[PDB]
């Protein structure tokens, strides 16, 4: 059947301020089928304590999930989200930009 | 806050290599999740996800658990029946999705009901708006339609969608009033970003709003502009609120011509933002 | 509250 690749946004819950605690979010949506692997990364390394929302779906039947974790942004640390799905030949990495 | 809805979402995914399908159910009032069931969780119970539903007593949670387990077994049977209606291998994983619920108006009285079912991500069968008849997408679903007409399924759902669903939605709205009847208007601001000495991006941000429905539009000299614009999909903050932004590229020095317009249930009049800085 | 008692199969 139809395979639909995920859309991915990576963003913070609150306006990012260096040194102040916050939450990092990776929102994956628009995908089918539902099996997907999502990690959050700090300087390229997988973050361990990542939580995610319960699977739901949109009007077009495509799935969505929020992955998130506590984090403290800095001027030097780089954050990203890495997604794999049957529709991707290799994992996709989207970097966090604090202005997006 | 205005009209409201209650909706349940169910997903079952077969596991051909070993075991039973994975099954996940979630319930919402408006854009607030309030209950879950996950077949891979240890409790094997319907679980609360919002504070206002935790006060329901044990008869509630036992009933909900019983019913949602029965949904999971129906979907298991259906995965098997559908592999057969479609002549598919036993080797592949497939998906059933069901969503149903009700809307009420601002008067908290029944507005509309719905029940939709999908196989492998496409429409299979759905209840029509009159709640009396069905839309079947293909000849497998047409055989289901005839069976559900003989079994009077639509009569039974209609009684749930006009009756029970509305009644319990109203109970939830009352019990959850501190949050469910509160609208959180968007907290808005604009940023500016110089691309070159001659062009700049203006980004209009809407943060911390509820419900998720919102419209952001740019105007130049009072007329809507979609060229040289970009709008992200509305996204959850993770605290129950939502975020969105819209951007436009403008000739630097001309920022004052451009206005962001924000419409939301929580705003009695739409807001207009302008880069006056 | 979810629909009950038991949704009919397809």
């Amino acid at each position: 059947m139809i395979q639909r690749t995920p859309k991915i946004q990576v963003y913070s819950r609150h306006p990012a301020e260096n040194g102040k605690s916050n939450f990092l979010n990776c929102y994956v949506s628009g995908f089918h089928p539902s099996d997907i692997e999502v990690d959050l990364l700090k300087n390229g390394e997988r973050i361990e304590k990542v939580e995610h929302s319960d699977l739901s779906f949109s009007k077009d039947w495509s799935f969505y999930l929020l992955y998130y974790t506590e984090f403290t942004p800095t001027e030097k640390d780089e954050y990203a989200c890495r997604v794999n799905h049957v529709t991707l030949s290799q994992p996709k990495i989207v970097k966090w930009d604090r202005d997006m | 806050m205005g009209s409201h809805s209650m909706r349940y979402f169910f997903t079952s995914v077969s596991r051909p290599g070993r075991g039973e399908p994975r099954f996940i159910a979630v319930g919402y009032v408006d854009d607030t999740q309030f209950v879950r069931f996950d077949s891979d969780a240890a409790s094997q119970r319907m679980e609360p996800r919002a504070p206002w539903i935790e006060q329901e007593g044990p008869e509630y949670w036992d009933g909900e658990t019983r019913k949602v387990k029965a949904h999971s077994q129906t979907h298991r049977v259906d995965l098997g029946t559908l592999r057969g209606y479609y002549n598919q291998s036993e080797a592949g994983s497939h998906t059933v999705q069901r969503m149903y619920g009700c809307d009420v108006g601002s008067d908290w009285r029944f507005l509309r009901g719905y029940h939709q079912y999908a196989y492998d991500g496409k429409d299979y069968i759905a209840l029509k708006e009159d709640l009396r008849s069905w839309t079947a997408a293909d000849m497998a679903a047409q055989t289901t339609k005839h069976k559900w007409e003989a079994a009077h399924v639509a009569e039974q759902l209609r009684a749930y969608l006009e009756g029970t669903c509305v009644e319990w939605l109203r109970r939830y709205l009352e019990n959850g009033k501190e949050t469910l009847q509160r609208t959180d208007a968007p907290k808005t601001h604009m940023t500016h970003h110089a691309v070159s000495d001659h062009e700049a991006t203006l980004r209009c941000w809407a943060l911390s709003f509820y419900p998720a429905e919102i419209t952001l539009t740019w105007q130049r000299d009072g007329e809507d502009q979609t060229q040289d614009t970009e709008l992200v999909e509305t996204r959850p903050a993770g605290d129950g609120t939502f975020q969105k932004w819209a951007a436009v590229v403008v000739p630097s020095g001309q920022e004052q011509r451009y206005t962001c317009h924000v419409q939301h249930e929580g705003l009695p009049k739409p807001l207009t933002l302008r880069w006056e800085p | 509250m979810v629909w009950g008692p038991d949704p009919l199969y397809v």
